[PDB]
């Protein structure tokens, strides 16, 4: 799997070593 | 001086087609890593241009010039003069001239009264030397309104081989009042048609011209008939309403494209 | 302070337990710049307003402005002429603007038909001998002159066209006079029955009124913004300051960003750069020919963490995706932004408010 | 509708009262591009 306009994304909460973890 | 330079072999219009060539910078806009697309006047895709050459041959008929051109030359010594562009071509109307003389690139707009076979020639002596004998262009220029010419440069008029080095490309566009030149030149390697790949034109001038052209004609190089043309061939498209897809690559030089109607 | 801002957000006294955004913050630009070509000279609008003698309206005149600075206010204000209207820039603008040309257009007509050059009119003047295009970019100017042009007899040297084949495109130009044949049959030579000369001359005598009376007509077109500008208004370049936020103003393009060095091989020809987002990104200053980043200023939502009111006032301040350096003892760097006013603790615990990217806050001892 | 996309080309060149209008018009246009786009990321959200 692969600015001026006021779009920001967010972070999720768990992060990919946190699921790989679970 | 006006003369009818009659001795040339008369044949039928010739044919080329053109797979993807006369593509241009749409807009005076840096673009990088990007696909972008516009609707102007460009050349279509796989398009069959009208072909002229040069040999015994010395085919400069005046061809309609609506909607706007595309040009090209596989030549050598550089018997491409210029052109010539209006709509009566007599004096009656405005017109412009475009000549690379003997020193440099000159611009002139003028109520002109052009030569009605008209050329730029040169002595063509066994003395291994070349120089300007006859502005045979225009007997007169009653009212000038326009003049550029560039810095000066030595032209080389001397050299010999088997086939065509050098590739010209222009554009030449009308709207708004400005005729908009693009240009290129590419180093080839080919003996009798246009080659096949990808480049184009960026823009090289822009002349402040605000006339009507709808047909226009060609110059090139060289008692009042029967003289050596010599080796060189031009091509003619008509640019044509079409969208185009372009690919900026990482420099943000246009680098593919694609006719959205081919 | 943060806890109000929240109340203010949720209209409430009383804030529950969580994390809740508020009026999301943007870095102030520190000052401004001005960058307009160092153009010294300004436009010939004395050879252009001040003429010793217009064209007749059929064979009106284009002068080109290119290459100077233009004192458009100097027109507004004079109280001379007559009707100043304007169709896509207000006058009171025109020497805060940059642009591309001015193509200057001189004649006269008679002064009843000053209403018919706006662009998208009808009557003789606009649909047989001068049409603007119906989004044209500029300001038609005009005023009586009868007490220079008029004479006893009439100065009949003034032309206007009665008769066309169809109406005219926007800045057709026509020196042609061949008659018209308004008959059904053609017609050669200089005359005939229902054959005209298309022309009509005005008796421009003192004796007419008001309206019957000669006015010069200046029509002003240009376009703005979008190519490498020639001609430009009155104003002062500034230094070019860099790597800070800033108010930016080059050739009329207004905006606010930071500047900064640009790898982008622009050649020659160009001037603005664009991103993917059809907005600029970089541009060529016009005093030095150097390329520059605009990288739009840091910004981000704000979100104040609240233990809830039933157990304190503190609160903790997220400013989402941003560095710690750009918000100006308990500042913490997060992947979700930087964090004010909660401590770091190596002691995992679990969730309780979440803050993103692993982090959570809580109230503790 | 608007005489240009770009905000701040309608306000370098069009005095208060008139560009009230202009700015109207893109204020507008944004306003449905942003119900539109929140209307499909909820229907999307939903189908996550
Ligand atoms: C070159 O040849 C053409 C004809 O091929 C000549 O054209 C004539 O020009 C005169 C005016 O100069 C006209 O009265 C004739 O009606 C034209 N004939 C045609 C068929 O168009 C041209 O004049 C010649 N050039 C010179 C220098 O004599
Ligand atoms: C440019 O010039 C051409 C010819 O000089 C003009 O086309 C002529 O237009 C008239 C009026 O409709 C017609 O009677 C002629 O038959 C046309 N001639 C040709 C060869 O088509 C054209 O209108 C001019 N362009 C402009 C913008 O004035
Ligand atoms: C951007 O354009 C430049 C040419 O102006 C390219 O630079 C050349 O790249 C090759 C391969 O890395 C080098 O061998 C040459 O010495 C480079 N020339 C110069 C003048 O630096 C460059 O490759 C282009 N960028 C990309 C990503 O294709
Ligand atoms: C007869 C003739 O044309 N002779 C010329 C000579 O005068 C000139 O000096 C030389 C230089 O190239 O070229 C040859
Ligand atoms: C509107 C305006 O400034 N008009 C000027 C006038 O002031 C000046 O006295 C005159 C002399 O050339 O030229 C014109
Ligand atoms: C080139 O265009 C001519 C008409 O001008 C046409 O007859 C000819 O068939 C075209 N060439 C090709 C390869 O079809
Ligand atoms: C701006 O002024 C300086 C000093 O005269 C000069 O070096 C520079 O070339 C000027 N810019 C332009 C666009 O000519
Ligand atoms: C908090 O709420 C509880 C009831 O849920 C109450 O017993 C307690 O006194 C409240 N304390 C404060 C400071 O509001
Ligand atoms: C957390 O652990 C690091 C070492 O990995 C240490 O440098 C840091 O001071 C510790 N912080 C606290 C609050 O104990």
């Amino acid at each position: 799997v692969t600015k001026f306009n006021g779009l920001t994304v967010l972070p999720p909460l768990l992060t990919d070593e946190m699921i790989a973890q679970y | 001086q006006c003369v009818n330079l009659t001795t040339r072999t008369q044949l039928p219009p010739a044919y080329t087609n053109s797979f993807t060539r006369g593509v241009y910078y749409p807009d005076k806009v840096f673009r990088s890593s990007v696909l972008h697309s516009t609707q102007d006047l460009f050349l279509p895709f796989f398009s069959n241009v009208t072909w002229f050459h040069a040999i015994k041959r010395f085919d400069n008929p005046v061809l309609p010039f609506n909607d706007g051109v595309y040009f090209a030359s596989t030549e050598k010594s550089n018997i491409i003069r210029g052109w010539i562009f209006g709509t009566t071509l007599d004096s009656k109307t405005q017109s412009l001239l475009i000549v690379n003389n003997a020193t440099n690139v000159v611009i002139k707009v003028c109520e002109f009264q052009f030569c009605n076979d008209p050329f730029l020639g040169v002595y063509h002596k066994n003395n291994k030397s070349w120089m300007e004998s006859e502005f045979r262009v225009y007997s007169s220029a009653n009212n000038c309104t326009f003049e550029y010419v560039s810095q000066p440069f030595l032209m080389d008029l001397e050299g010999k081989q088997g086939n065509f080095k050098n590739l010209r490309e222009f554009v030449f566009k009308n709207i708004d009042g400005y005729f908009k030149i693009y240009s290129k030149h590419t180093p080839i390697n080919l003996v009798r048609d246009l080659p096949q790949g990808f480049s184009a034109l960026e823009p090289l001038v822009d002349l402040p011209i605000g006339i009507n052209i709808t047909r226009f004609q060609t110059l090139l190089a060289l008692s009042s008939s029967g003289w050596t043309a010599g080796a060189a061939a031009y091509y003619v498209g008509y640019l044509q309403p079409r969208t185009f897809l372009l690919k900026y690559n990482e420099n943000g030089t246009i680098t593919d494209a694609v006719d959205c109607a081919l | 302070d943060p806890l109000s801002e929240t109340k203010c957000t949720l209209k409430s006294f009383t804030v529950e337990k969580g994390i809740y955004q508020t009026s999301n913050f943007r870095v102030q630009p520190t000052e401004s710049i001005v960058r307009f070509p160092n153009i010294t000279n300004l436009c010939p609008f004395g050879e252009v307003f001040n003429a010793t003698r217009f064209a007749s309206v059929y064979a009106w005149n284009r002068k080109r402005i290119s290459n100077c600075v233009a004192d458009y206010s100097v027109l507004y204000n004079s109280a001379s002429f007559s009707t100043f209207k304007c169709y896509g820039v207000s006058p009171t603008k025109l020497n805060d603007l940059c642009f591309t040309n001015v193509y200057a257009d001189s004649f006269v007509i008679r002064g009843d038909e000053v209403r018919q050059i706006a662009p998208g009119q009808t009557g003789k003047i606009a649909d047989y001998n001068y049409k603007l295009p119906d989004d044209f970019t500029g300001c038609v100017i005009a005023w009586n002159s009868n007490n220079l042009d008029s004479k006893v007899g009439g100065n009949y040297n003034y032309l206007y066209r009665l008769f066309r084949k169809s109406n005219l495109k926007p800045f057709e130009r026509d020196i042609s006079t061949e008659i018209y044949q308004a008959g059904s049959t053609p017609c050669n030579g200089v005359e005939g029955f229902n054959c005209y000369f298309p022309l009509q001359s005005y008796g421009f005598q003192p004796t007419y009124g008001v309206g019957y009376q000669p006015y010069r007509v200046v029509v002003l077109s240009f376009e703005l913004l979008h190519a490498p500008a020639t001609v430009c208004g009155p104003k002062k370049s500034t230094n070019l300051v860099k790597n800070k936020c800033v108010n930016f103003n080059f050739n009329g393009l207004t905006g606010t960003g930071v500047l900064t060095e640009s790898n982008k091989k622009f050649l020659p020809f160009q001037q603005f750069g664009r991103d993917i987002d059809d907005t600029t990104d970089a541009v060529r200053d016009p005093q030095t020919l150097e390329i520059l980043d605009i990288t739009p200023c840091s910004f981000g939502g704000v979100s104040v963490i609240t233990p809830g009111t039933n157990t304190s006032n503190q609160v903790a301040v997220l400013y989402q995706g941003v560095n710690c350096t750009e918000v100006p003892s308990n500042v913490f760097q997060t992947r979700a932004g930087c964090l004010i006013g909660a401590e770091h603790v190596n002691n995992s615990y679990e969730c309780d408010i979440p803050i993103g990217a692993g982090i959570c806050a809580s109230y503790q001892t | 509708g608007a005489i240009s996309s770009v905000l701040n080309d309608i306000l370098a060149r069009l005095d208060k009262v008139e560009a009230e209008v202009q700015i109207d018009r893109l204020i507008t246009g944004r306003l449905q591009s942003l119900q539109t786009y929140v209307t499909q990321q909820l229907i999307r959200a939903a189908e996550i």
